[PDB]
């Protein structure tokens, strides 16, 4: 908008929210900092008209911090502490993920058109600062493909899978419903049967002729979902360590859809393990 | 006092708005509130503070303050100000149509209103008295943007625009005005003032 | 820091899961990316202290009837969902969610939510509807359900809108506590 002060005129800032601020909670109390509390809708691009309106207009969204570098720690083993403190501080990217349908929306495959245009932000000064906000310094954005995008949410399930394992791994005294949370909804992708779906969608040879010299991004799916199996080997290891009379039911489906799961990728999938 | 009273009611707006000025002045200011059957311990009062921007009320189930309003977030700091139907007034309150645990009696039949958001939420609240329920009713009204049913407000309005056209008055003394107005002397069709002008 | 179970079932008709993730993310309306795994959870404090809490998103599909109630012991709230513009999802939650949920879990706060909202007061939605004779129900008759069992609450709420969404889950959290 017009009406905006001359610093905050068409500008973009970050603001470095308390610690459990839901998007509106935050979004509400900025509302109360100002009159004209419009919001838009069109929440990732702009609008050349109030480029240059009057009657200012925003719109407030949550964006990722990007992991820090942790200096000289970049293969140490170190514990949890030292990565969940750089998992919030001392950053300046801050990228925010883009939905996209891209191509032909067949309704069984939701899979079929996600491409993120992956929104990043470089800001001047590293969160946290002398101000609790700061303007982004300079803007970018991506383009990620069904199987990109497969790739590094499955990756960072797995990764997810490993975390938890460690956590409760040094400590005991730790309840299994997170464990009941994880094993449950990787064990059965239900409601899409993921795994499924990526073999259909990029395994089959329509894509190896829908992307033959993209090939080489399946084999991606097949090395990473390969060092996933080991991964769930520890989870379901720690699961019968933490096992209850509630949970062995829930564990035998666990394992038998797990080395179900194993053959599968050995033969079905034809993959080789660790 | 013809011509006095064509005056005097021809000129009305400026006390209209000072008058509903002041109802958002008493908004803002405002207080706690009552619930309905607010007994078995519930806090039947519960501030409810307009914004000084005039957009967001501050209201919600706060404690049985005696000092009444407290600066901060309330349960509900929002009632969109735009949106609002109306509120119902007396039997046209759900609430007092209520004729179970949520019964109202008889004795806040006055008391009554409900202010109207998303057509199935209400907000069946209760004024200490009368007079400060007209006059909610009256600063929603101003929020509205119309007349004013509090019978204390076009009190104000009558006395104040008496006083006011009675020291109008002052200047006139020992004159009359002529119930039709004085005929205009011709103005010659020249504007070359002889006498420079300003 | 504590862990809060809550299970969640409703018909598969109503993708109550894009609620659930929508949610989690916080994020935009009609902006969820919807992932390929259940079971969600989250960590957030509706009063004084931060917890963690485990929505247990499970498939509506009738014939789960016998994996699922392993999963309920031992949970501390339920959420009994439906669509507010489905007829036939009313008929089965008052016939078959809710009977098996009070037969299994006898004992647990429980809230019923409504689904899609904008969509009850949608003259679209309700015109088709009429012209098929299906019937736009609305709010104080899902109330009459709730003074049924007597539920500690029960709240409506649209997807693409999260309009008391935050808040559905608020006194969620707070039916524990």
């Amino acid at each position: 908008g017009q009406g905006f002060p001359s610093f905050l005129r068409n500008k973009i800032f970050i603001y470095r929210g308390k610690e459990y601020e839901r998007r509106e909670d935050f979004s509400l109390r900025l509302l109360t900092q100002f009159p004209n509390a419009e919001k838009m809708t069109s929440t990732t691009p702009p609008g050349e008209d109030i480029k240059s309106s009057p009657k200012q207009y925003m719109q407030c969204f949550t964006v990722k911090p990007v992991m820090s570098l942790p200096p000289s720690y970049k293969d140490k083993p170190v514990p949890e502490q030292i990565l969940n403190y750089y998992r919030a501080n001392e950053v300046q990217q801050f990228r925010y993920s883009r939905p996209f349908r891209k191509g032909e929306k067949d309704p069984d495959n939701e899979f079929a058109t996600m491409w993120i245009e992956r929104t990043t932000y470089t800001t001047a000064y590293t969160f946290p600062g002398i101000l609790k906000w700061f303007e982004v310094k300079q803007i970018s954005t991506e383009e990620i493909s069904p199987l990109e995008n497969a790739i590094e949410t499955m990756e960072l399930t797995n990764e997810r899978i490993s975390n938890c394992v460690q956590q409760h791994a040094w400590d005991r005294s730790l309840s299994v419903h997170p464990l009941s949370m994880l094993l449950s909804g990787i064990v059965d992708p239900a409601v899409m049967g993921g795994f499924s779906n990526y073999e259909k969608a990029f395994f089959t040879e329509k894509y190896l002729q829908e992307h033959p010299e993209d090939q080489e991004k399946v084999e991606l799916l097949k090395r990473l979902i390969a060092l996933q199996m080991p991964l769930l080997t520890e989870g379901i290891r720690i699961h019968g360590e933490k096992l209850t009379e509630q949970l062995k039911p829930l564990h035998e489906r666990l394992s038998s859809c797990f080395r179900e799961l194993k053959e599968k990728v050995e033969k079905h999938y034809g993959v080789i393990t660790l | 006092s013809r011509p006095i009273l064509e005056l005097k009611e021809k000129i009305q707006p400026e006390i209209l708005e000072l008058i509903k000025q002041q109802r958002l002045n008493r908004l803002v200011e405002g207080t706690c509130f009552r619930k309905l059957n607010a007994r078995r311990r519930q806090d039947k009062f519960w501030y409810c503070r307009l914004s000084p921007n005039h957009k967001v009320l501050h209201y919600g189930d706060l404690e049985e303050s005696p000092q009444g309003e407290v600066p901060h977030d309330s349960l509900q700091d929002k009632l969109p100000v735009a949106d609002i139907k109306a509120v119902v007034t007396g039997k046209d309150c759900p609430h007092m149509k209520e004729k179970g645990a949520l019964k109202q009696n008889k004795e806040v039949l006055e008391l009554a209103f409900s202010i109207l958001y998303d057509s199935n939420c209400q907000l069946n609240f209760i004024a200490p008295d009368k007079h400060e329920y007209c006059i909610w009713t009256d600063g929603l009204n101003a929020l509205l943007g119309k007349d004013m049913m509090s019978d204390l407000t076009r009190n104000d309005l009558d006395t104040l625009l008496s006083m006011e056209i009675k020291l109008r008055l002052l200047d006139l003394e020992n004159i009359q005005i002529p119930d039709a107005p004085p005929p205009i002397p011709k103005e010659p069709s020249n504007y070359d003032f002889v006498y420079d002008c300003n | 820091m504590q862990a809060i179970k809550c299970v969640v079932v409703g018909d598969g008709a109503v993708a109550k899961t894009c609620l659930l993730i929508s949610y989690t993310t916080n994020a935009f309306p009609g902006e969820y990316i919807p992932t390929v795994f259940d079971n969600y959870s989250a960590n957030v404090m509706v009063d004084g202290k931060p917890v963690n809490l485990g929505l247990w998103d499970t498939a509506g599909q009738e014939d789960y009837d016998r994996l699922r109630p392993l999963s309920y012991p031992q949970t501390d709230v339920f959420l009994i969902c439906f669509s507010l513009v489905s007829p036939a999802s009313f008929e089965n939650v008052r016939a078959k969610w809710y009977p098996e949920v009070r037969h299994h879990c006898p004992n647990t706060p429980i809230i019923l939510v409504g689904t899609k909202l904008d969509l009850r007061d949608d003259k679209d939605t309700i015109e088709k509807l009429k012209e098929k004779k299906l019937t736009p129900i609305t709010y104080p008759q899902g109330l009459a359900m709730a003074k049924e069992i007597g539920a500690v609450k029960y709240l409506e709420c649209s997807a693409l809108t999260q309009r008391g969404l935050k808040t559905v889950f608020d006194e969620a959290i707070r039916a524990v506590l």
